């Protein structure tokens, strides 16, 4: 996975692979670099 | 829905 800004997608047992950034202070779903 | 916090990021 090629990130927007170079932060790091993880898998969590929610069935999800969450975006987080240091850059952006959040949280975030989804695939950003779609 | 929320996810996890603000957090440094997790592998396993």
């Amino acid at each position: 996975g090629p990130l927007p800004d170079g932060w790091e997608q993880a898998m969590t047992q929610d069935g999800e692979i969450y975006y987080i950034n240091h850059k952006n202070k959040t949280t975030s779903w989804l695939d950003p670099r779609l | 829905t929320p996810p996890p916090a603000y957090l440094p990021p997790e592998d396993p």
